[PDB]
This record gives C-alpha cells, sequence and structure tokens, in this order.
C-alpha cells in the first residue's frame, strides 16, 4: 500500500 | 420446516458445482488443467514469507468441498474465494501477471458460466444477488458511486487533503491519514473503514 508523506515531496 | 434458504443454498450449491467443475478441470486442447497452480495449496514448510503477506492463500479443491458442504450458500461467498485464488496468484507469483494469462483464462470461462448459471440464481435467488456481469476481476460494480481516483482523499478528518502521512485503500485506492487510522505505514494491503472495517481490540473491558 501506497504511503504520502506530505503532498509536497521535493528533494532538490 | 421448510425454509426457501436452504432450498436456496442446496440449489446454487450443486449449481456453482457444475461451474466450479468445468473450472477446476478446465483443460487446453493439450489437456491440461490451467487452474491446477491454484486448485493445490503449496508445501507449507518452504513458504513462511509466502504466507505470512498472504495468510490466506486459499485452495480451489478445498473450495470444491466446501460448496458441497453448503458453506457458502449464496454466490456472494462464492465469487469471492474464485476472484481470491485468481488475484492472489497474478499478485505474489511474478510483477503482476505471471500464470495471470492462465487463470484469467480461467476466470474469462468462469464469468461465462458465471453468466450462465445466472439463469437458475435468476428463478431462485432472483435480483437481490444481482446480475454480477459487469466484468473485471478486481470489484464487480467498481464504482459504486461517483468519484474515486487514485488520488483522492478520504479520511474520517474531513479535510480532503494530503497532509501528514497516509496509505491507500487496497480497493477504494482511497488516501486514509495513517495517524487518524491508526496505522503504522507498513501495512502492505491495506483497507478502508469501509470495504473492510479492522476491527482492532486493544485491551477493551
Ligand atoms: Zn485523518
Ligand atoms: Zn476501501
Amino acid at each position: 500500500a501506497r504511503t504520502k508523506q506530505t503532498a509536497r515531496k521535493s528533494t532538490g | 420446516s421448510m425454509n426457501i434458504e436452504v432450498a436456496r443454498a442446496a440449489r446454487l450449491a450443486q449449481i456453482f458445482k457444475e461451474i466450479c467443475d468445468g473450472i477446476i478441470s478446465y483443460r487446453d486442447s493439450s489437456q491440461q488443467t490451467l487452474a491446477a497452480p491454484l486448485l493445490n495449496l503449496p508445501p507449507k514448510k518452504k513458504n513462511a514469507d509466502y504466507y505470512e503477506k498472504i495468510s490466506d492463500p486459499l485452495d480451489l479443491s478445498t473450495i470444491e468441498k466446501q460448496i458441497l458442504i453448503g458453506y457458502y450458500k449464496t454466490v456472494e461467498a462464492f465469487d469471492a474465494d474464485m476472484l481470491k485464488v485468481f488475484r492472489n496468484a497474478e499478485k505474489y507469483y511474478g510483477r503482476k501477471s505471471p500464470i495471470g494469462r492462465d487463470v484469467c483464462r480461467l476466470r474469462k470461462a468462469y464469468y461465462s458460466a458465471r453468466h450462465e448459471a445466472s439463469a437458475q440464481i435468476d428463478e431462485i435467488v432472483g435480483e437481490t444477488a444481482s446480475e454480477a456481469d459487469s466484468s473485471e476481476t478486481s470489484v464487480s460494480e467498481k464504482e459504486s458511486g461517483h468519484e474515486k481516483d487514485d488520488d483522492v482523499i478520504r479520511c474520517i478528518c474531513g479535510l480532503y487533503k494530503d497532509e501528514g502521512l497516509m496509505i491507500q485503500c487496497d480497493k477504494c485506492m482511497v488516501w486514509q491519514h495513517c495517524d487518524c487510522m491508526g496505522v503504522n505505514t507498513d501495512v502492505e494491503h491495506y483497507l478502508c473503514e469501509q470495504c473492510d472495517p479492522r476491527p482492532v481490540d486493544r485491551e477493551v473491558p
């Protein structure tokens, strides 16, 4: 099951 | 005492027998039983991992015997068992279609016979069991509503916003926050408080 961790996940 | 319920149960039972018979011993021209990987549970000893995630792999030859004992009674549970063995087959055997084309062929002949046996079901059960001829392998109604995307939020919060940590209903493919539902973001096959509400009996007096 997919897990979101805050809608934005900008790494760089 | 007379009961229509027991008449219906036994009616469909011998009739499911017809259909499941065609699937269990479904053979291609080279006389191969395609449902072989599904009709027999595998050696338990060398499959702890397999049965860990798939704690309900199921067995068609056993489902067969459970049909005659009238355990399923109606098609509801019957159709469930069939679609179950096919789906877990496609799941862990490979990427998504391992034996897929083989067991999906069975599944096609399954829905064909399903469609066939719908005749008697109509005379016995009626329309309370509906037609169940909406194709697919996952859900039957599929939509059963208005909207149900992959990106859709559905938590008891009511925010409808993708905040914090959240997991995905295997059936709704909807997003539910982990802290709210009491999850550990470890679920591989989480289901929502609708499809299949999981009861957690945490020391309740
Ligand atoms: Zn929430
Ligand atoms: Zn759901």
